[PDB]
RNA sequence: GGUUGGCCUCGGAUAGCCGGUCCCCCG
RNA sequence: ACGUCGCUUUUUGAUCCUUCGAUGUCGGCUCUUCCUAUCAUUGUGAAGCAGAAUUCACCAAGCGUUGGAUUGUUCACCCA
RNA sequence: UGGGCCACUUUUGGUAAGCAGAACUGGCGCUGCGGGAUGAACCGAACGCCGGGUUAAGGCGCCCGAUGCCGACGCUCAUCAGACCCCAGAAAAGGUGUUGGUUGAUAUAGACAGCAGGACGGUGGCCAUGGAAGUCGGAAUCCGCUAAGGAGUGUGUAACA
RNA sequence: GCUGGGAAGGCCCGGCGGGGAAGGUGGCUCGGGGG
């Protein structure tokens, strides 16, 4: 699986009706995928691990994007996941701040790549949950729980370094 | 992790004033003036009180390595206050088993002559750092008193003397002879 | 075990302070284990003494005090290495014996000396093989009748100075009284009253 | 050293991106790189926004963090930022830079004529002041 | 014939020290890891051997 | 064979800079 | 020690890719340069470093590392 | 023509081999072109002579076409840094460098670290003995004062201290 | 055009309310300042 800006999908599937059980149970999963094609593929990857299902023996009855229910509100996201390292598999709990659930999961995929060199196919997201500010455990997330938060922007690096490319004045950094 | 704010404040006494020119601290106590820049550290220095004279160091968005510099600046500043108010006095004892170490203090306490270290004929000439005066104490038989305003300079002057009287090609655990810093303290005792 | 040990301590202190209505708070100086047993034996026949963590004392007399008043005055007074001694006798008969049963503790290495002791010029009486300690400290001695004799008084130590490692050993072999000090009372408490 | 701070109610000017040239108020801060941003009187709806495109101004509004857009607009309108902003040198340099870019060929010709006369009158007076100040005869 | 207190002072700088078992570095008595890269900041330390 | 107006100059800092003015000290 | 991980290409094998219209095949002599896995010398740390001597380790190849008897020898061994 | 060779995977001998021997498909041989700096076999793609458009694999500081994006989030300082299939060099074992994570524990009934006091009696506990007293050893592991003391963690002593 | 017949969101001080709190407003308490 690659990435981009992931979206949340509600994928509901079931086994094909057989003359053994006429109405097989319906199963639902939350899939964070770049698009619904990948989401359906990852759904079969997970239900095959949990239940004895295949894409050929079952069908997907629903696959719709789960829109964020409060994209204007800042909230802390706790993510439980398992990933395969070069020498084993590990369970991790990580925290992020974002406006959307899918944005937080996208941060996690980048963060696992940055800090643990974990590619998306090694990462297995198993629980995403909005946690209260008092339940946070990561100090990087906790330091932003300040009603009077105040910080300067210290050393503003010039980003238009080629417009102009040649100039007389040396750039300012204090703003 | 980058911490938003790491800050720490030092309290300036009444008889000494501190002047900031960017990250250049000028300390003007009764015993002289101490000046030292901190332009190698990206911190914010501020004089807070007009009544109690607080100096606050702030680091914004620092990693672990550069949060360690917040208290380093404060400790360096506190030594400036200590130096210009009480001064720095290092006492050195000249220990020897057989040959007594003869110490002669030349012009204004800026040159130190070590004669008979381990009985050899080479004369050790150690120059004190500027602003550091060496003298032979009148209390104990084998003492050297290093007095000055900068702890950096006084302690490095003491280390120059101690490292000059170094035994070589022998067992240092047996040949303990040399001049060693006995205690580190101040003048005026306050 | 720490929870049980702490709870056992709370039950012990609260029942003892309810039982005894008169007590002294006493400070503990550099008092060795041999001395606490000495006072504990000299006191247990008729009174009891309690010592321990100061916070256990404040916490016990803060949560389980509300049954009786006038005991809150100890809260701003139990500070430092201090503890309680519980008694049912009068103040004079317990204070004088507490001051009487002082123990002449020896001078340990690295201990300050509030008292000043000077060795006299007298026949020490020990063998003629301990002159190394006298020579190391600088006391000149000569052998008399097969013993070491001090020819003149020398000022061994001052008030409030540091005892050398090789200086305290001459005290121990000479068997003289050094600076000594016992379980000195800080103040008293008689049914909700503070005196000297 | 620092005088302008990222904080709740701090008004920032957007330097680039989809909302360049607008004024916004900082409602909340997230993850050190972005902030909850809302300009109700400058046509910027509430959304995340990197700190890189912001340039802090000297205006600070008073409202609690993550307050609703209505309260931000009331704080923005009372002691209105729009008129205060337009009166700053910062804004009128932005406006001057804008009208110079839209200047047409005819306007360029008339500016060239006005600048020519203005410089000749000024540079005359500079010579006169120089010549006058040159009369220094004193020990 | 060094008097004992000055003997302790000299031993402070000459004897009361830790030695790295990998690179023989002379470390302060309270050292837990060697300060030198060439041994990898190892924690294999031993006291400097006494002349007693 | 090119070219299709000129810029005749503080030093620099960047967790800071630039300009102006009265007293003090430098002839 | 029992185990176990490497490095080197100054040993000897393994292979047969280049050379059979030919790359002169050992040793010594002479001469230059290079490597360091340092014998000595410079500066150091450690010791079961008292001194003297010796051993272990670090920076380190600047400089030096010889005269001979027997042997074609490389090696080897002895004399100094 | 009846000398083959190479690559993924399966596979036999061998310590291994750019070694030797098989299976399957593709390739080189017989094949140029774009990319891998360079290269029979790798990746893309197979070719009449040209113009325009667009791509593949691979790239876009400069050599050298293309990021001269106000690209996003982190990690990392190396006095041998690192930098892209084949591919052209590295392991076990370490690090109180830094970053993230797992599990457990202590803490206002006051942790942790520092500075400053106590660290006892039976008991110099028994059997080893030449001295082994807490510390050369074999077993046991208890009591009281207790806030707390192990009939003992190490230094040291012939044993002590 | 479809979607959760989009999700959020804007205005109607949303009004009759209820509950929860905290990155705790006012007030109050303690500790440091300007007339
Ligand atoms: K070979
Ligand atoms: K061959
Ligand atoms: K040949
Ligand atoms: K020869
Ligand atoms: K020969
Ligand atoms: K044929
Ligand atoms: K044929
Ligand atoms: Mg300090
Ligand atoms: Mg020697
Ligand atoms: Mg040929
Ligand atoms: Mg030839
Ligand atoms: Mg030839
Ligand atoms: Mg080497
Ligand atoms: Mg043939
Ligand atoms: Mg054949
Ligand atoms: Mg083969
Ligand atoms: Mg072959
Ligand atoms: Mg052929
Ligand atoms: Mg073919
Ligand atoms: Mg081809
Ligand atoms: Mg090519
Ligand atoms: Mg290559
Ligand atoms: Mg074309
Ligand atoms: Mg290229
Ligand atoms: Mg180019
Ligand atoms: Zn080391």
């Amino acid at each position: 699986k690659a990435s981009g800006t992931l979206r949340e999908y509600k994928v509901v599937g079931r086994c094909l009706p057989t003359p053994k059980c006429h109405t097989p149970p319906l199963y639902r999963m939350r899939i964070f995928a770049p698009n619904h094609v990948v989401a359906k593929s990852r759904f079969w990857y997970f239900v095959s691990q949990l239940k004895k299902m295949k894409k050929s023996s079952g069908e997907i009855v629903y696959c719709g994007q789960v829109f964020e229910k409060s994209p204007l509100r800042v909230k802390n996201f706790g993510i439980w996941l398992r990933y395969d390292s070069r020498s084993g598999t590990h369970n991790m709990y990580r925290e992020y701040r974002d406006l959307t659930t899918a944005g937080a999961v996208t941060q996690c995929y980048r963060d696992m790549g940055a800090r643990h060199r974990a590619r998306a196919h090694s990462i297995q997201i198993m629980k995403v949950e909005e946690i209260a500010a008092s339940k946070c455990r990561r100090p990087a997330v906790k330091q932003f729980h300040d009603s009077k938060i105040k910080f300067p922007l210290p050393h503003r690096v010039l980003r238009r370094q080629h417009k102009p490319r040649f100039t007389t004045k040396r750039p300012n950094t204090f703003f | 992790m980058k911490t938003i704010l790491s800050n720490q404040t030092v309290d300036i006494p009444e008889n000494v004033d501190i002047t900031l020119k960017g990250r250049t601290v000028i300390v003007k106590g009764p015993r002289g003036t101490l000046r030292r820049d901190f332009n190698h550290i990206n911190v914010e220095l501020s004089l807070l009180g007009k009544k109690k004279k607080r100096l606050r160091v702030d680091k914004w968005w620092g990693n672990r390595k550069e949060l360690a510099t917040v208290r380093t600046i404060c400790s360096h500043v506190q030594n400036m206050i200590k130096g210009v108010t009480l001064g720095f006095r290092y006492k050195m004892r000249s220990v020897y088993a057989h040959f007594p170490i003869n110490v002669v203090i030349q012009e204004n306490g800026s040159l130190v002559e070590i004669r008979n270290f381990l009985g050899e004929k080479y004369i050790r000439r150690v120059r004190m750092r500027p602003g550091v005066a060496c003298s032979v104490s009148q209390a104990q038989k084998d003492e050297l008193i290093l007095e000055g305003n900068d702890i950096e300079l006084v302690s490095n002057s003491a280390a120059l003397i101690q490292q000059a009287t170094t035994v070589k090609n022998k067992d240092i655990r047996k040949f303990l002879d040399g001049i060693y810093v006995s205690e580190k303290g101040t003048v005026q005792q306050a | 075990d720490r929870a049980t040990w702490k709870s056992n301590y709370f039950l012990k202190i609260i029942q003892l302070l309810d039982d005894y209505p008169k007590c002294f708070i006493v400070g503990a100086d550099n008092v060795g284990s041999k001395q606490m047993q000495q006072i504990r034996m000299s006191l247990r026949g008729k009174a009891v003494v309690l010592m321990g963590k100061n916070t256990m004392m404040r916490k016990a007399i803060r949560g389980h005090l509300e049954n009786n008043p006038a005991l809150e005055k100890l809260l701003p007074h139990i500070r430092g290495n201090v503890g309680f001694v519980f008694t049912k006798e009068d103040l004079t008969e317990i204070r004088d014996m507490l001051l009487a049963n002082k123990v002449p503790a020896a001078a340990r290495a690295g201990a300050i000396a509030p008292c000043e002791v000077t060795v006299p010029a007298q026949n020490t009486g020990l063998g003629p093989e301990k002159t190394s300690f006298f020579q190391a400290l600088g006391i000149t001695t000569k052998i008399s009748r097969g013993t070491i004799e001090i020819l003149s008084d020398v000022q061994l130590i001052k008030t409030g100075d540091k005892v050398g490692a090789s200086e305290a050993t001459l005290l121990n072999m000479l068997n003289i009284s050094p600076f000594s000090f016992g379980l000195v009372i800080q103040q008293v408490f008689d049914n909700g009253s503070i005196y000297n | 050293v620092f005088r302008r701070f990222v904080e709740v109610g701090r008004v920032a000017y957007v330097s680039f991106g989809p909302h360049a040239g607008k004024l916004v108020a900082i409602v909340d801060v997230i993850d050190q790189n972005r902030a909850l941003v809302d300009g109700p009187c400058t046509q910027v709806r509430r959304q995340a926004m990197p700190f890189k495109c912001m340039q802090l101004t000297d205006f600070i509004l008073k409202f609690p963090h993550s307050a609703h857009q209505k309260y931000v607009r009331q704080a923005w309108q009372k002691a209105d930022i729009n008129t205060k902003w337009a009166a700053t040198r910062w804004a009128k340099k932005i406006e001057a830079r804008e009208r110079k870019a839209k200047m047409t060929d005819f306007d360029r010709f008339k500016v060239m004529k006005a600048k020519k006369m203005r410089n000749r009158i000024i540079k005359n007076e500079v010579k006169k002041l120089q010549k006058a100040a040159l009369l220094k005869a004193s020990p | 014939i060094i008097e004992p207190s000055l003997r302790q002072l000299a031993q402070k700088y000459n004897c009361d020290k830790m030695i790295c078992r990998k690179c023989y570095a002379r470390l302060h008595p309270r050292a837990v890891n060697c300060r030198k890269k060439k041994c990898g900041h190892t924690n294999n330390l031993r006291p400097k051997k006494k002349v007693k």
